[PDB]
């Protein structure tokens, strides 16, 4: 019963998700400049193909504010496979418990939007 | 059902102070981050502030930071907004709500009527 506030970015190519410094935080007008900091966490589903063999699907990367989500305890910038960090200029390095996470029973994800001019790696698309 | 009723609005002069309250019912209040939002005449809804269940983690719109404080009393199922150094631009209907992310939040019916704040030298 915890989830990202936003939809995921699907990785369609070999390049992992990353952003230039200052980019990558989803738009959320219910938040302040100090709040604009967090991580994306990769999740990879496995399902059986038509031929019967289990296979990995395209990875999906989900944004969580700093101090929330599966890596709520990780400090900003900590190195961990499948975790990348993003922060807008002016963000404060503190846990965002006042934003927290989404309960899927109560609210649907909002579409992850990034400001015009955000660089994305090959194989990624964003609204 | 989940209900959050705002109160405490009034008419005050610029520079004045007002404390808004929000009574929660129908859900476990302490389990939720909360927010205040406001809507001024002929303007879009503006997010004001947010607070975690534990009461120590907060943030604010740049337009109110340093003049307003959000707080909560979980034992009383109540959320507060203490407003100081009020400006005419703070005139609006104020609403409380469970925190949610949004891109250009619009008014929700489940917020109720909200509470009117008016800041004017005529007061």
């Amino acid at each position: 019963a915890t989830a990202s506030w936003f939809t995921a970015l699907t990785q369609h190519g070999k390049e992992d998700l990353k952003f230039p410094r200052g980019q990558g935080v989803p738009i959320n007008t219910n938040s302040s400049p100090d709040d604009q900091i967090g991580y994306y966490r990769r999740a990879t589903r496995r399902i059986r193909g038509g031929d019967g063999k289990m296979k990995d699907l395209s990875p999906r990367w989900y944004f969580y504010y700093l101090g929330t989500g599966p890596e709520a305890g990780l400090p900003y910038g900590a190195n961990k496979d499948g975790i990348i960090w993003v922060a807008t200029e002016g963000a404060l390095n503190t846990p965002k418990d006042h934003i927290g996470t989404r309960n899927p029973a109560n609210n649907a994800a909002i579409v992850l939007q990034l400001p015009q001019g955000t660089t994305l790696p090959k194989g990624f698309y964003a609204e | 059902e989940v209900q959050l009723q705002a109160s405490g609005g009034g008419l005050v002069r610029p520079g004045g102070s007002l404390r808004l309250s929000c009574a929660a019912s129908g859900f476990t209040f302490s389990s939720y981050a909360m927010m205040w939002v406001r809507q001024a005449p002929g303007k879009g809804l503006e997010w004001v502030s947010a607070i975690n269940g534990g009461g120590g983690s907060t943030s604010y719109a740049d337009s109110v930071k340093g003049r307003f404080t959000i707080s909560r009393d979980n034992a009383k199922n109540t959320l507060y907004l203490q407003m100081n150094s009020l400006k005419p631009e703070d005139t609006a209907v104020y609403y409380c709500a469970k925190y949610q992310a949004a891109v250009h939040q619009e008014k929700e019916d489940y917020w109720g009527q909200g509470t009117q704040v008016t800041v004017s030298s005529a007061a």
